[PDB]
RNA sequence: AGAGGGCGUGAAACCGUUAAGAGGUAAACGGGUGGGGUCCGCGCAGUCCGCCCGGAGGAUUCAACCCGGCGGCGGGUCCGGCCGUGUCGGCGGCCCGGCGGAUCUUUCCCGCGCGGGGGACCGUCCCCCGACCGGCGACCGGCCGCCGCCGGGCGCAUUUCCA
RNA sequence: ACCCACCCGACCCGUCUUGAAACACGGACCAAGGAGUCUAACACGUGCGCGAGUCGGGGGCUCGCACGAAAGCCGCCGUGG
RNA sequence: GGAGCGUCGGGCCCAUACCCGGCCGUCGCCGGCAGUCGAGAGUGGACGGGAGCGGCGGGGGCGGCGCGCGCGCGCGCCCGCCCCCGGAGCCCCGCGGACGCUACGCCGCGACGAGUAGGAGGGCCGCUGCGGUGAGCCUUGAAGCCUAGGGCGCGGGCCCGGG
């Protein structure tokens, strides 16, 4: 099931990482890196993942099929979206939402998608904001 | 594991769990069964009722295999035998009666606790109660003396 | 289906808005009445006397059925028949107060706890003061102060006592359900006398803050409520 | 000294018996060694059966 | 202009100075370390007025506030870039601190990454 | 200050079963929401046991399991049991049951099955019934153990029946001062 | 050589000095403030950011829509077929289904009343199709609805970017 | 958190003791070392496996052991406890 | 002419005691939350005929069981409707459900907290080695050492800066 093997996994799998006295999880599809049941890619039958694009513009979702996981391989189903960030967000909240597909996550996806196209902020302009740069 | 057992809590207290008015001496009561009769007696008289005395008669070589008897209960007589001799019985219409060697499966004895199921058998065994050949007679039944 | 039920929901509210409008009206009148039976009670003890006076005679009022009981020294070094009726009168901090009824064998408590206790007979202002300042039930063994009559109702109200002030006449009057809801009021953690007290080891009677005062526990119950 | 219940109980360990623990790490190496002797002796007595006579 | 912390509350602290050691200042063998005394007598150990206070979960601190920096976060020990990616969805509530062992050029490396992904640094300006 | 004695202030019963086997664990999870949730008191106590020692959950006999829905009235029910369902070779014709258990022996299991019976889980019964409708919750005897025979008024303490812990029985094992009459006393 | 032949690292006790501070109730300590130092963070305004909105400037292509393609989800008609649970029918695998049995038979066979192998029998495990039911995350195929991506269409009261 | 000042508080620890700041003992200072272990037997508690059974030893069959002196299997599966 | 003694007033002084509030822990709550109405809860809902301003014309009770935000109603026009959240717009929502849900988690209410000998629990306290595991760290500097540098933790301790 899914909750036997959150039984076998919650405290020992390679991916967790406590220290410091939080804990997280480095496993894949984990929107919100929590050592959670609900936030972890490997258990459940439907999961939701939203990477950045390695282009470095854009975004990437990762639904799981259902069809047949027993073969990762084919399981994953991974899909660009590169588009005017207001629009990005609702092409995620539309696959999650409108497909009633792991409907409890969406919200962490959103923020999520946000957070990287956050990323993709400007270096160049932190480092101007920082120092005034002004009469030495 | 030392890890878990408790000299590893007590590390910084000074007695070690052994107080500090009365201390950790060596042996303090007598070593072992001492004082039996004096001094610790109680604990012999009100935990070993009957340690100290003789009692019987001696015998000097004993061996064991003599007197050998495993016994066994008429309560589970027809677990000795494969469940198809008692179904192939209470059938059959001939009033045949299966024979159950119990010394074969290495009883020597039959003693007579519990009920026994109306369906005919004979017993062969090396010994009987007198309870057990009654109930055996009272299914219909055949006790058989072997040697 | 839906509008059907909309409506049915809406008559629901309404039929307990109602219900509430009821109890509460309840309530007002039976504090009115009460206000006119202590009204009642006062003038005719007055009556009495006067009448009494006008003939050569006397009127010896009623002996008084409830006493307040404050524990006015603390908890070392206390004998174990003392600490035994501390701990049948719930006066196990120092400070604590309970109302108690009156007859031989409270009395008699009251007696070998004596120079433990400070106590006498409440006036009706103290019985208000204290349940309103310091009222607190005991709800599923949780000390919880009486802010709504729906937990009084809610514990008393098999009893017909379905609000505070309902609670305060069962307390002076000492009524049927006395027991009930005497013990339903947590025991009363008062503060320190202010003005501080005249000594404490020592009887009222002979100086001291300890015994029967009998109407002077009202003074007192002032200076710590 | 006995404490409130327990079987009255005498151990053997009074002569200096440490003096003659016998260990068994040996075992392994032992079973080992029958096993080899005792294919080699099939071996050596050879379509004559490995058990004995 | 600095990365602000989502809540930024007034953390209250009960006590500031360290519990030491009954007699840590007398001899140079006894540390700082507390220590509980266990002495027969012992003035620390039986709570006299005047003497060095002993640590009770009394003196604990307030649950919002425990761990959290002055800043207002609280640390996570990033010692790698990979590592960094799992504050990725804190960043307001945590920092990274980065470890003493990890080499000049990829101390560098992380440090950029995290001004990427606003994920605050408690000690960037270092090795150089 | 206060007078109370803080001596039995905390309660020592269970909370949850000191294994930490996944299965059972789950059934806890559960049967926790179960009992919170449903009024059933069969799930509260169902509940309690799971958190249970294997000796405070002892096995239920198959022949006890008969005896007791032999009983008049409990008819076309289910058997519950938190413990193990043991054979017994000393009863042969098995009526079909329906049983509960968190396990049944592998003999136990083919008796019950050949006679036409149902085997549940514990799974199984709450969405079967959960709210414990129509059960009869039995119980293996506590107080089979062996170890209870030395429990209670010692031995050689006038009328006690006490097994005492003895190395081995035979002639010369105890039965001297202290049983017979013959030798100082008796009790 | 801040590795110099008892030389890797080089702690503490203890000593020398350099700098700072103090000094008649032995010192040292706990609590509480003050003063001074040491560094650390600033600010050469820290007025900190983020949504949404209104206005004002500037700039790319859209989104909304259809059209073509791909991928995904979910669905019932279980429609068609694969899939498997409980039941019933085939006694059909039963010898082309094996093990087990103190069930039987030495009508059998082989080896010497016994051993081995057949042969009955019982228990258990497998084929054939039909019917009912849990239609079960155990899958496929079409159809439907919805979503997303790519490319077509749409040139600008739109949809974006930026200040 | 370094130093200094001031007000209040404040006897030296360890230990045996009814009682220790004691005119009771041990202790100049620092470093490293330094004391409830292991085996056997019992009992109770708890966890797991199987359950009227259970069991593994001892022995044997599988390897030159890289990991193995392991791991696996045994009409020995039960002589036997 | 008390700062003495005996008798008595007011007033004021402060303990870790009492009261109120904060914060930490422990205990208790058949505690709550795996996603729903509902605050002395004292029902909800088919569905069929007969009808309608009818209702259930019961206590100075002072009242809880029955009444004045509607039951039928505004719209389509005496007859019909009284409709669907992929949209009632929401203080309750039974169609789906946390920002929250490491269920060894999270949350709420009360109460309480001296301790030798002794017992038990928890230690994301600490040391050394082994199986796993961190696509860990490390000559672009590991261990150790030192530090009037910055912090965390009630604490065991820990983490960073510089040397
Ligand atoms: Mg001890
Ligand atoms: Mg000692
Ligand atoms: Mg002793
Ligand atoms: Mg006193
Ligand atoms: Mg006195
Ligand atoms: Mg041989
Ligand atoms: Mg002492
Ligand atoms: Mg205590
Ligand atoms: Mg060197
Ligand atoms: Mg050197
Ligand atoms: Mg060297
Ligand atoms: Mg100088
Ligand atoms: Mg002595
Ligand atoms: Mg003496
Ligand atoms: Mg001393
Ligand atoms: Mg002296
Ligand atoms: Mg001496
Ligand atoms: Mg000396
Ligand atoms: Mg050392
Ligand atoms: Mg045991
Ligand atoms: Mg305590
Ligand atoms: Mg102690």
């Amino acid at each position: 099931s899914a909750h036997l093997q959150w039984m076998v996994v919650r405290n020992c799998s390679s991916f967790l990482i406590k220290r410091n006295k939080q804990t997280y999880s480095t496993e894949p599809n984990n929107l919100k890196a929590r050592n959670s049941f609900r936030y972890n890619g490997l258990i459940h039958r439907k999961t939701v993942g939203v990477e950045p694009a390695a282009d470095g513009k854009g975004v990437v979702v990762v639904m799981k099929r259902r069809s047949g996981q027993r073969k990762p391989a084919t399981s994953y189903v991974r899909t660009t979206i590169n588009k005017n960030a207001r629009a990005t967000l609702s092409s995620i909240r539309h696959m999650i939402r409108k497909n009633k597909y792991h409907p409890d996550l969406r919200m962490a996806a959103i923020r999520r998608a946000s957070a990287i196209l956050r990323s993709q902020k400007p270096v160049m302009v932190k480092r101007k904001r920082t120092r005034p740069t002004k009469s030495s | 594991p030392s890890r878990l057992r408790k000299t590893r809590k007590l590390r910084g207290h000074v007695s070690h769990g052994h107080g500090r008015i009365g201390k950790h001496r060596k042996h303090p009561g007598g070593r072992g069964n001492a004082g039996g009769m004096h001094h610790h007696r109680i604990n012999f008289d009100k935990y070993h009722p009957g340690y100290f005395g003789k009692v019987g008669m001696r015998h000097y070589h004993l061996k064991r295999n003599q007197s050998f008897c495993p016994t066994v209960n008429l309560d589970k007589l027809w677990t000795l035998v494969s469940e198809q001799t008692r179904v192939n019985a209470a059938k059959n219409k001939t009033g045949a009666a299966p024979i159950i060697d119990v010394v074969r499966s290495g009883y020597y004895k039959v003693l007579g606790k519990g009920k026994l199921p109306k369906q005919p058998v004979i017993v062969k065994a090396k010994f009987f109660s007198r309870r057990a050949e009654e109930k055996i007679k009272g299914v219909g039944g055949a006790c058989v003396l072997v040697a | 289906n839906f509008a059907e039920l909309k409506i049915k929901r809406l008559r629901k509210k309404f039929a307990q808005k109602m219900l509430r409008k009821a109890r509460r009206k309840l309530i007002y009148e039976k504090a009115k009445h009460y206000h006119k039976e202590y009204r009642q009670m006062y003038r005719t003890e007055i009556r009495m006397a006067r009448m009494a006076r006008k003939a050569g005679n006397f009127y010896v009022p009623a002996e008084p059925k409830l006493a307040f009981v404050i524990r006015i020294r603390g908890i070392n070094g206390v004998s174990p028949k003392v600490r035994k009726v501390l701990q049948l009168l719930r006066l196990r901090q120092i400070f604590n107060g309970t109302f108690v009824k009156l007859n031989k064998a409270s009395i008699n408590m009251l007696r070998i706890v004596e120079p433990y206790i400070a106590w006498g007979y409440p006036n009706l202002k103290s019985v208000n003061e204290l349940i309103y300042k310091r009222g607190y039930g005991k709800i599923n063994k949780k000390r919880i102060a009486l802010t709504d009559n729906a937990l009084i109702a809610r514990s008393l109200g098999k009893y017909g006592i379905i609000c505070m002030e309902d609670l305060i006449h069962e307390i002076y009057t000492v009524g049927k359900r006395f027991k009930e809801a005497n013990n339903f009021l947590w025991p009363f953690k008062l503060s320190s006398p202010r003005g501080g007290m005249k000594k404490k080891t020592t009887h009222f009677v002979e100086g001291e803050d300890a015994g029967n005062r009998e109407d002077q526990i009202n003074r007192l119950i002032r200076r710590m409520n | 000294a006995p404490s409130r219940n327990g079987m009255i109980l005498k151990p053997h360990f009074h002569k200096d018996w440490q003096r003659r623990v016998a260990t068994w790490f040996n075992q392994p190496a032992r079973k080992i060694r029958r096993r080899k002797a005792r294919q080699a002796r099939a071996r050596r007595i050879a379509p004559r059966p490995a058990s004995g006579p | 202009a600095a990365l602000r912390p989502l809540v930024k509350p007034k953390i209250v602290k009960k006590r500031t100075k360290k519990f030491i050691r009954h007699q840590s200042d007398r001899y140079v063998k006894i540390k700082r370390n507390w220590r509980k005394p266990r002495g027969i007598d012992n003035r620390v150990r039986r709570r006299f007025k005047g003497q060095i206070l002993m640590p009770n979960i009394g003196y604990g601190s307030n649950k919002k506030t425990k761990h959290m920096l002055p800043s207002g976060f609280r640390k996570f020990l990033v010692h790698n870039v990979k590592e960094l990616e799992v504050l990725l969805m804190c960043n307001k509530s945590y920092c990274a601190e980065i470890a003493h062992n990890v080499s000049s050029k990829n101390r560098k490396a992380i440090v950029e990454r995290a001004a990427q992904l606003a994920i605050r640094v408690t000690n960037p300006n270092a090795r150089l | 200050g206060v007078d109370i004695r803080h001596n039995k202030d905390r309660k020592v019963r269970r909370k949850e079963p000191k294994s930490q086997d996944i299965y059972l664990r789950l059934l806890v999870k559960l049967y926790r929401f179960l009992a919170r949730r449903t009024n059933s008191t069969f799930n509260q106590v169902v509940l309690k046991r799971l958190f249970m020692s294997r000796t405070n959950r002892p096995p239920l006999s198959l022949s006890r399991m008969i005896r007791k829905m032999k009983l008049p009235g409990r008819e076309g029910k289910t058997a519950v049991v938190v413990g193990t369902i043991t054979d017994d070779v000393r009863v042969q014709e098995v009526p079909k049951l329906k049983v509960c258990a968190l396990r049944v022996s592998s003999r136990a299991r083919s008796r019950i099955l050949k006679a036409g019976g149902k085997i549940l889980t514990f799974d199984q019964l709450a969405l079967d019934s959960p709210k414990g409708c129509g059960t009869v919750l039995l119980s293996g005897p506590r107080k089979g153990r062996e170890v209870y025979r030395h429990f209670g008024k010692a031995p050689g303490t006038p009328h006690s029946h006490t097994k005492p812990y003895v190395r081995s029985k035979g002639r010369k094992f105890e039965r001297a001062r202290g049983r017979r009459a013959s030798r100082g006393y008796k009790n």
